[PDB]
């Protein structure tokens, strides 16, 4: 079986399709990592390429390279679990109990050899994942650290957002790498700008996605796309790319630049935990959700 | 033994996590009932209709388990005092639910936390929850020493850590706790879980807590050393925190994950234990007293009614009161009579209150000791004492003790006594009614006599704890004044308080009273210097004793006899707690009040602010003359 | 194990004497605090100031062995009713003298005796000593089930003994007591101490005494037969009455000197232990509800609270019940579907009330035994157990299982029933709104659709006893009317007690409610013939149900199932207790009141005199819909 | 739960200034809502729910003299002693025209939908008399371009200053119940001798009909006002204001009161102890109004400058019956 709360589905570059799944409820509370070959017969534990089991569930992940896989642990580990070079079985690397607490978000820097932890210990932590150490162990917010993610092109460059309502820009070049940028609703998501290294977009617990120029700590622009909680942000791979917005209100929403909403999906009939565009269809986007759907949208 | 637990946010099979952890020794397990990261929703489709179940069965456990082993913790995303008002139905929503399900597990205590300011709804859903059904779960507000904000890095650029002092600001977090506990009306079911930080606070942070009622001590593993062995220890700090939570009995929590990779996680547990073994030892007073701590007892009359034979049984075993009575006695005995009069000079003694022959027999040893004569009179007033006396003056002491069955006050002496000796005094001296005995009976004392006791004196100094309120608030009962219970001095083994002040004298008393007016009326006015910020909520009260000269007994702390368990300090609570500033002063007033009937206590705090006068013309309290 | 004492007149030495009736096995030791032969005089001289000691020293016992192996006897010249007004006085004087120093000594009981009709200053004098200090000693009043009077030989000429018989003269020492303890005002430290004669009286007088505190059983020397071999034994009516005391865990108090002199004394003591090895066994019933004797419990809210877990574990564990339901499901599906139908037709079975789902493993089972197809829908109005349900539903049950998180009065059914199955029944069947729920659910039941219970029907019976109605009475609480206690009923395993009738029905109820005005309100009036003497102090409440034809259960005494725990008796009590003359009839009263909010009982006596209407409009009683 | 007695009836029915203000209400709802080509061919239907003995009753019979408009009268009242009174006068006078319909309107099936509806449902802190919830329960009959009157309201609180009223709240300690209890129930009462310690400053605020799809009547507020003397805080007034239709309004909010109205006088929360207050200092109070499916009721604790105990918690001292 697949545990039903769906909770991460990520498209490799070749086209196949991760996904990460937690059973939050019932006898056993685990998890399981799961890749399809065939992203249409998902999530069908017998029409996939490979499965496997963890301990416990999987509150986010993200792809290391073309075999690698970064899991962030309900038991407070960070776990990397290598692919078979037959793409046949997921087989453990390592699960390195670092956090305190649920180990919520997960980002590889653009390096692809360190990652970016944050937990609701409170503390944010850089691993070196070919030592499988931690190479530093920041405590600069004040309450659970609900996101963090890599610059896609600076090494040393990171975002993270915590229910202490602060957005921190890092750069690990500083003796204090750590930046406020600028109270409202607390943060939830963040998203950097495919393009425009400088550039960022973050949703809040109200619903609210706003566009940052890290510049000027000033918000561009910002529209109210969805009623609750804005769990998810995901750019396109388009040329000017589209903004995916996913929330606990159970719908999607695909922005274009000025945050104008081009699509609107009530596919689900629960939350909506992770979308990601196909790498060959670039107006296919895949979505998941805690009622166990895999939905394919075509996006205008 | 310590009574010691896992803290879990990670269970995949309870089953399989519970016998892991009581493999590793602890008792009980903190874990959530619900899946923490299970946000649910109560309001609005379509996650409105999630189909079940919810959580996991109850099935998995059985009755006993769940009643004994298992703590319940407040799902993380419930958020009640959240500024989005669908955050906050939500939140309120699924901690009622949350809630419900501990209770219906029968958990013993359930985990809930203060992490910021305002927790004003959070309260509300908690006394709430309080006042519905029948149910009789503790609830642990999980608070740390220092709050998150004041222990982060200071590696943010442009949000610097303010380096500067704030001594109101560092003790936030006890604000946290003192208003929650305030909205919920000093709920008895309402606990305080510590959580203690890898930095220290002041030591003035840490001297808060220690009133308030701490049930249980959350230690993460991130706050452990290393030894030279690899094993996990502690700062010295962190173990005479530990010792002082020893003494509290409080239960102790291991949070976070093993961060001593190398051992096993019982290490942790094992270095609890080790310094548990290698506590303090306990004096002889701490040993007698062990099982009173914080036992209220109400006001006895030592003249309406009479005492038990196991009283006198108990209170008879202290040898320090006792030898310190031979000794006087004997010290006044060498005193009043040279050695070229050792034979010719018979000396009266009158022990006025003999029960059971204690400083009879005391007074017989110290003229065998001084190597001098006397005649002993030996006055009770109980008759089923007087019942002991008299068996034991036909089959021991003879011709050399009278037994006299009256009041001190009553009774026609038919001689004048060289030494009285009395044992009268209670654990605010004169509150059991020594000054008016001994006034009653100083007529017959030679004008040249002496009383043992020569003196005494009564102390006393403000108190803080939340738990001795709660006690005696408890002490509601029908048929009377709703707050006659805060009226009345309570007998107590204070323990879990913060005394405020040194203590101050308060009333003395002299006999023989060489004064034409005897007046044992008194109005006092005491000012104590307060150098923290607390919360009164009453008076401790102890006594000393000049028994002749030099030969002394004291319950005041700074002087206490050593190893003298017979009194227990006195409590005089008040109505309505008092905030109490840093540097502010804090000045109270009492009486001791009589009438041809009955004496009593009149107390009121007139600064910082002004309490109600506590039993005016003892209409809640008397002692029967 | 027989908790025995041994009653002595002359002790010599307690030391001496307590280790003699020590070795011979008894448990504690009835004797004087004084010579019972040293009467002493309190007024004139110059008897007045006789010299002490007035009796034997406490220093003779530890205290330990005075509070667990003494009982006090009060000396037989002490006779406070005296005609003579010094006897009267003296009597007073020593009567407390006695019972202070009974309390000074910690006695544990102390006896008094009843042996005339007029105890009224007796009873003054031990009032007031009981609301003088702080005492716990019981008293413990030595009356006998014959008096002396009626007991004398018929031996006096000119005085011969009344042959003719009567009903209420030989009850008088009954009377004796009642009249004490009505004096005294139901004091919970006053019992009885009831002493057997050689002959019984007849089985009236002894059937009053059961429903009376008795904490010790007493029994001469005098009154034991010889067996064949010489020891000491009791005929068989004797054995009856001491095996009905027995299950009242009374203490039996052997007196008077040893007889049966070839024997040693504790041959008495064993005989006693050889019959209580010798009772009758006790059956399921009996040692499923040891523990719960005479024990109150509060009325709950069936509606508005919500079950706990251990509930559903404990109440879970009844095979008498469950298999009498899967009976009765078994019957209804093979009565409502033919043989040649059994794979054609799919009953629909509504489990209206499931809790953790025992009814529907019960429908699973009676399916299995059956040989028909079931769809099931599991209802349940407490999410608690919606959990426990849906976690079997998937891991076990499956499609089969429908769970119903919701109210059966509030489900929107999407077909309709064949058969609803509920347990919805209390101790007085109605009494948890078993009748307003099934009205609620009744409108998707098919037209020829089967409810089971098909009917129940509620039974009251006036009751005796004094000790229940102490408990009631120790139930006030502050903050609400002095006088609610008596007007809601307890759930209770009725020990102490006598029942004064037959168990007549009550309320009636069926379901479906075939009527077009559905009225569950009620109005009864039961008429209850008596044919002894007594005080009446409450009704006690059963039920009987049938599931379906001739499968029924009952708590009925005369019809209980056997073995079956689930339902203890229920108890109206009333505020004032009404005496009952024999062949008078006792007419109660009892309404079944409801509003669109709650549900009560109102009930009044009106025969042989009127009570005042008790739990008008629900003021003191309601169960929440 | 309870019911009005003839005599309130009589004296709340004296009142000029209101039913003037329920009138011209209605008058302009009836010229906004038919123009006058229309004025003979269509007929409005208006359902007093809550007729009482028929003040509003007559006050729209007399509203629609004065717009020169046609009117369905429905006359709904749970009280049968005043529907009595309201069938008598439907025999005597009103006729035809005035339907008296003896029911709950929660309860009541409508025959047909009203253009209009009228009520007079509030109290002194307007939404404390249930208001909210019964007209709930009607909105289902009002057209889906129907107009409720009122068609607004708002209560206001304000700290006060008063020795002399909470030692009259003090001996309102009554035996078997808790000897609290008197301190966590709001009395209505002319304020007299007290101090306005800040400006009034609105609590709760209810809509009709609520065009919502999760109606909710459960609110949580919090207040904070600022102190300019030293004072000492013993509870908190309360008023309210209501818009019947547009700019037509009653009020017993001091600052905008309806002249010469005397039906509402203000309202009392108290609490248990004494607050002191500062110069500068700010007031800060939290209400919940709370219910189930049985009773409403209010929840307040002040929370600055100190914390006081959360008064009346889960109703155990005053509820209001639904
Ligand atoms: C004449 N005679 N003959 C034989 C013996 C005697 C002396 O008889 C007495 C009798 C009573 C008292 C005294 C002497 C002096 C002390 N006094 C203290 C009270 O005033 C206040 N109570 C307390 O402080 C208290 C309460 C409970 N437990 C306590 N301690 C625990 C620790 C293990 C025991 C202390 C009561
Ligand atoms: C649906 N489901 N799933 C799993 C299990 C279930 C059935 O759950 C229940 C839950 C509660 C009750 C029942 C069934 C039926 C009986 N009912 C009796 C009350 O009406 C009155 N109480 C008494 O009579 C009483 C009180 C205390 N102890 C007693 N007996 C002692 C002797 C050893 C136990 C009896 C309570
Ligand atoms: C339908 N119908 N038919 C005929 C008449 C009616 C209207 O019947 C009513 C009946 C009752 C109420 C109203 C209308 C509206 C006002 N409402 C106020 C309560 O909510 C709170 N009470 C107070 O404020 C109060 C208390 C005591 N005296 C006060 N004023 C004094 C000054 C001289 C009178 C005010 C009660
Ligand atoms: C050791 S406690 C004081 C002792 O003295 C006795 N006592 C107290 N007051 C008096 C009194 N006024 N006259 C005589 N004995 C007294 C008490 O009964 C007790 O034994
Ligand atoms: C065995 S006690 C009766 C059972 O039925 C449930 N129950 C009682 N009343 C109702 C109701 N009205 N609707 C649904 N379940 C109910 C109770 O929660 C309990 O589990
Ligand atoms: C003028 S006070 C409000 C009036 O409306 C009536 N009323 C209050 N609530 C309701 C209700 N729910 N249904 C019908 N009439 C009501 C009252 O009985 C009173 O006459």
């Amino acid at each position: 079986c697949m545990e039903r709360q769906l909770e991460a589905a990520r498209y490799r570059s070749d086209g196949a399709l991760l996904l990460g799944a937690s059973s939050l409820s019932g006898r056993c509370w685990a998890g399981s990592l799961w890749l399809f070959k065939d992203p249409c017969a998902a999530p069908n534990e017998g029409f996939c390429s490979a499965g496997v089991q963890t301990e416990a569930g999987v509150a986010d992940l993200t792809w290391v390279g073309e075999r690698g896989i970064l899991v962030a642990s309900d038991s407070g580990a960070v776990e990397l679990w290598e692919l078979d070079e037959n793409e046949t079985l997921i087989v453990s690397k390592f699960c390195k109990y670092e956090h305190d607490d649920i180990v919520s978000t997960v980002s590889v820097l653009s390096s692809g050899t360190q990652a970016v932890s944050g937990s609701k210990d409170i503390c944010i932590k850089v691993w070196d994942l070919a030592q499988q150490v931690v190479l530093s162990s920041y405590r600069a917010h004040a309450a659970q650290v609900t996101c963090v993610a890599a610059s896609p092109h600076k090494d040393s460059v990171f975002l993270s957002c915590s229910e202490d309502n602060r957005i921190l820009l890092w750069d690990t070049r500083c003796p204090k790498p750590a930046s406020q940028i600028g109270p409202g609703y607390l943060p939830t998501s963040l998203a950097w700008h495919p393009q425009q290294s400088e550039v960022f977009v973050f949703g809040d617990e109200n619903g609210t996605v706003s566009l940052v120029d890290t510049k000027s700590t000033s918000c561009v622009l910002s529209s109210a796309v969805h009623s609750q909680c804005v769990t998810g942000l995901v750019f396109s791979p388009h040329s000017v790319p589209f903004l995916a917005s996913l929330s606990e209100d159970c719908s999607l929403a695909v922005l274009d630049s000025s945050l104008s909403e081009l699509f609107r999906s009530q596919a689900h009939r629960d939350f909506v935990r992770d979308a990601t565009w196909s790498p060959l269809n670039h107006s296919l986007l895949t979505t998941v959700g805690w009622d166990h759907q895999v939905v394919h949208h075509v996006v205008p | 033994r310590v009574s010691s637990g896992r803290d879990l946010n990670c269970v995949p099979e309870i089953a399989d996590t519970l016998g892991a952890v009581a493999k590793q020794g602890f008792d009980f397990l903190c874990m959530p009932v619900f899946h923490p990261r299970f946000k649910r929703e109560f309001i609005q489709e379509p996650a409105k209709n999630r189909p079940g179940p919810q959580t996991r069965s109850d099935l998995l456990l059985s009755g006993r388990d769940w009643n004994t082993l298992i703590v319940g913790k407040l799902s993380p995303w419930i958020r009640p005092d959240s500024k989005v008002e669908k955050i906050r139905r939500n939140s309120e929503a699924a901690m009622l639910q949350e809630l419900n399900f501990g209770a219906y597990l029968g958990l013993p205590a359930f985990l809930l936390p203060l992490n910021q300011e305002d927790n004003t709804n959070l309260a509300r859903v908690l006394t709430n929850h309080i006042h519905t059904g029948h149910h009789s779960s503790m609830f642990w507000m999980r608070v740390p020493l220092v709050a998150p904000e004041d222990l982060r890095d200071d590696i943010i650029e442009n949000a610097p850590t303010t380096h500067t002092e704030e001594y109101s600001g560092e003790e936030k977090t006890w604000m946290w706790w003192h208003n929650f506990r305030t909205l919920c009306d000093y709920s008895k079911r309402i606990a305080v879980a510590l959580e203690i930080g890898a930095d220290l606070p002041s030591n003035h942070v840490i001297d808060r807590w220690l009133g308030e009622p701490i049930k249980a001590a959350i230690l993460p593993t991130s706050i452990f050393l290393t030894n030279k062995k690899g094993f996990p220890v502690l700062s010295k700090m962190h173990q005479r925190l530990i010792f002082r939570l020893l003494k509290l009995e409080v239960q102790f929590i291991i949070t976070g994950t093993n961060h001593h990779s190398e051992k096993e996680f019982c290490s942790y547990l094992q270095y609890l234990e080790y310094l548990s073994q290698n506590r303090p030892p306990p004096n002889a007073y701490e040993l007698f007293a062990k099982g009173y701590e914080d036992y209220l007892q109400s006001p006895l009359q030592p003249l309406m009614d009479n005492l038990e034979s196991q009283t006198y049984e108990v209170f008879e075993k202290d040898p320090i009161k006792y030898s310190q009575y031979q000794q006087a006695i004997y010290k006044c005995l060498l005193d009043r009579v040279p050695e070229e009069e050792k034979d010719t000079n018979v000396q009266v003694l009158m022990v006025l209150g003999a029960g059971r022959g204690p400083l009879v027999n005391a007074s017989l040893r110290a003229a065998k000791q001084a190597d001098r004569r006397i005649k002993l009179y030996a006055v009770e007033k109980n008759p089923n004492a007087v019942v002991t006396l008299e068996n034991w003056q036909f089959e021991e002491w003879g011709s050399q003790v009278t037994v006299v069955s009256s009041d001190m006050r009553e009774w026609v002496a038919p001689e004048k006594a060289d030494i009285i000796v009395s044992e009268l005094l209670g654990s605010f001296a004169d509150n059991e009614l020594s000054p008016e005995c001994l006034d009653g009976a100083q007529h017959f004392l030679k004008d040249d006599g002496v009383s043992i006791p020569g003196e005494y004196t009564s102390f006393l100094a403000p108190i803080s704890s939340s738990k001795l309120y709660n006690e005696v608030r408890a002490c509601r009962e029908k048929d009377r004044d709703p707050e006659a219970q805060f009226e009345m001095p309570y007998v107590v083994r204070l323990h879990n308080f913060h005394q405020l002040s040194a203590p101050q004298p308060c009333f003395t008393f002299s006999h023989p009273n060489r004064d034409p007016m005897i007046d044992n009326n008194r109005y006092c006015t005491l000012e104590f210097p307060v150098e923290v910020n607390t919360v009164l909520h009453g008076f401790a009260g102890y006594f000393e004793t000049v028994l002749y000269q030099d030969i002394t007994l004291s319950i005041r702390p700074e002087t206490h006899s050593p190893g003298m368990f017979s009194w227990f300090p006195i409590l005089f609570p008040i109505k309505q707690p008092i905030t109490v500033r840093e540097g502010q002063t804090i000045c109270v007033r009492f009486w001791r009040c009589s009438n041809s009937k009955k004496v009593w206590y009149e107390w009121a705090v007139t600064a910082p602010v002004c309490s109600a006068i506590h039993n005016p013309t003892g209409r809640s309290y008397t002692i029967g003359l």
